[PDB]
């Protein structure tokens, strides 16, 4: 793995 | 088709078993022929005498055109002239022998004949050979080239005698002089095209002193790249040892010869007994059908089923196979008299097939 | 996957090493220490390969 | 330019035939060094060199459930079920269990062309055998023994294709 990169909660209310 | 200029005329101006052999044409009108004798005893009349009239007086032929399309055919496959300056010259040449002829003139033309025969097996096996053309050129540019080197000459000598061996060693090879220089191309109509002049200018001044340098890439800047091939182009020859090794010139040697030798050695290396004929089963299908039949559709018991399948058969087969059928008769017969269920799911399902052990 | 342009593009800094490999390392300590007044990073080029 | 240090040629493809049409020196990735000093100059030409290097180098040395055809597939010799067969009497209504019959139909289904071809090249192994060539001295040789392959219009058998008939 790993050679694929581009080598160079939200609820109601979390506030 | 052929190379043999007498073979490849040959084909043009001939019959085909005519009185031309006169020899086979007398074996096969009377009996003497084994392939397939009395083939011309029973041949209409006309035929069989006009070729006894041939046989017993032949008939005179004119050679003229034979020869001189002979000659022909060997100049157009010896690149003498071009396949239509071939259709031109034939009549030429025609023209040139019907105007001076003589009994002499036809003994020229034989020798003539013979002389192109020899001449173009003797080019072909020449231009597979070797080409000493290549051959005269190295010299001459060898001659040109000096022949002592301050630094080093055993070194020097023993890489000349290898380009020497591989010139030689490989036909279609080129060595030649177009401008104030000499030239080395692998193959006709091909790349790698190696300045000698300017390698050998160029390696003069390595020879005998990059032996203790080559481990520093200090100087290596001053092999030019055309050098760099012609010494890749000598890998397979100048073998360990022909060249002092330690040295960047040995290195490199050493280093091309292992590679391509791991290469062509990789490259050459490259890359229920009894069951049943048709007929058997065709046989089984059939007596399956007839006792299924019989059984269903007439009540009767399997062993009169068995028996009234029996005869139904057509004779010769039947005889034919005789054993097998018989075989077949008894171990039904038996498995019908001891395990009802399984008689009546072997004489109603197809796809079934007897069990080894019934062998 | 191109070894035959490889060299002549790793000069260029087409695709190759980073902003911050090649460089010589004084120099990406001296753009490390004055990024916030005096800018370099834009100066210089990085290469992105997919 | 330099007979040494020479931009490479780099083959075009016909797709429809199968054939390598001609080549021709690569000219879309030239680099203009024509405003540079002796040093970046002399890099480049290096950097050149190494290019060469690796072409020729390549060139030269690199040239049950059988998985049926992408969807594996089961295997049954003996899965025969229905074994009645319509005799004068029976009467058998729909029916059908598709089973690949071990030898005939897997091996049916697997047998290749009856004879092999003999013509042009597909894509993958054009890519894999025509690496662009380094020609290094350009046609120094007597009339006949230059590179024919990269003129497009040249015939191998008849020479000079002459174009438009």
């Amino acid at each position: 793995f790993a050679s694929l990169a581009p080598r160079h909660t939200s609820n109601m209310s979390g506030g | 088709t052929d190379p043999a200029v007498r073979a490849a005329l040959q084909s043009q101006p001939s019959g085909l078993n005519s009185t031309d052999d006169w020899r086979q044409v007398m074996d096969r009108i009377m009996s003497l022929t084994a392939r397939n004798p009395d083939a011309f005893r029973q041949q209409p009349q006309a035929n069989r005498l006009s070729a006894i009239l041939e046989a017993v007086v032949p008939a005179r032929a004119n050679p003229t055109h034979e020869k001189v399309l002979a000659i022909v055919n060997a100049l157009a496959e010896n690149r003498a002239i071009r396949p239509d300056e071939a259709g031109l010259v034939y009549d030429a040449l025609l023209q040139r022998v019907a105007r001076y002829n003589s009994g002499n003139v036809q003994t020229n033309l034989d020798r003539l004949v013979g002389d192109v025969r020899e001449a173009v097996a003797q080019r072909e096996r020449a231009q597979q050979q070797g080409n000493l053309g290549s051959m005269v050129a190295l010299n001459a540019f060898l001659s040109t080239q000096p022949a002592n080197v301050p630094r080093g000459q055993e070194d020097y000598t023993n890489f000349v005698s290898a380009l020497r061996l591989m010139v030689t060693e490989t036909p279609q090879s080129e060595v030649y002089q177009s401008g104030p220089d000499y030239f080395f191309q692998t193959s006709r109509q091909g790349l790698q095209t190696v300045n000698l002049s300017q390698a050998f200018k160029n390696l003069q001044g390595l020879w005998g002193v990059r032996a203790p340098t080559g481990d520093r890439a200090t100087v290596s800047s001053l092999l030019t790249p055309n050098s760099r091939l012609l010494l890749l182009l000598i890998a397979p020859f100048t073998d360990s040892g022909s060249v002092s090794r330690d040295t960047y010139l040995g290195h490199l040697l050493t280093l091309y010869r292992e590679a391509i030798g791991q290469a062509h050695v990789d490259e050459h290396t490259f890359q229920s007994l009894h069951s049943l004929n048709s007929e058997e089963e065709r046989i089984l299908r059939y007596v399956q059908q007839s006792v299924s039949l019989n059984l269903m559709r007439d009540g009767v018991t399997p062993s009169v089923a068995l028996d009234m399948t029996a005869r139904n058969m057509e004779p010769g087969m039947y005889a034919s196979n005789r054993p097998f059928i018989n075989r077949l008769m008894d171990y039904l017969h038996r498995a019908a008299a001891v395990n009802p269920e399984y008689f009546t799911n072997a004489i109603l399902n197809p796809h079934w097939l007897p069990p080894p052990g019934f062998y | 996957a191109t070894p035959s342009m490889m060299p002549q593009w790793s000069y260029m800094h087409i695709s190759g090493q980073d902003a911050s490999e090649y460089l010589s390392p004084g120099l990406v300590q001296f753009a490390r220490a004055t990024e916030t007044y005096f800018s370099l990073n834009n100066k210089f080029r990085n290469p992105t390969v997919a | 330019m330099s007979k040494e240090i020479p931009t490479p040629y780099m083959w075009s493809y016909q797709p429809q035939m199968g054939l390598a049409a001609g080549a021709a020196q690569d000219y879309s990735t030239r680099i203009n060094y024509m405003s540079a000093g002796p040093h970046m100059i002399s890099r480049v030409n290096g950097i050149r060199a190494h290019r060469n290097r690796i072409l020729l180098e390549q060139a030269a040395i690199t040239t049950l459930t059988i998985r049926g055809r992408g969807i594996q597939l089961n295997d049954e010799s003996v899965s025969s079920s229905l074994g009645l067969r319509p005799d004068g009497t029976f009467q058998i209504g729909g029916a059908g269990r598709p089973s690949f019959t071990p030898r005939q139909a897997i091996l049916t289904l697997q047998t290749s062309s009856s004879e092999p071809r003999s013509g042009g090249i597909g894509t993958l192994q054009f890519i894999e055998e025509f690496v662009p060539s380094v020609y290094f001295n350009p046609f120094s040789g007597p009339p006949g023994h230059y590179p024919d392959q990269f003129i497009p219009n040249f015939d191998a058998v008849k020479d000079s294709a002459d174009g438009y008939d």
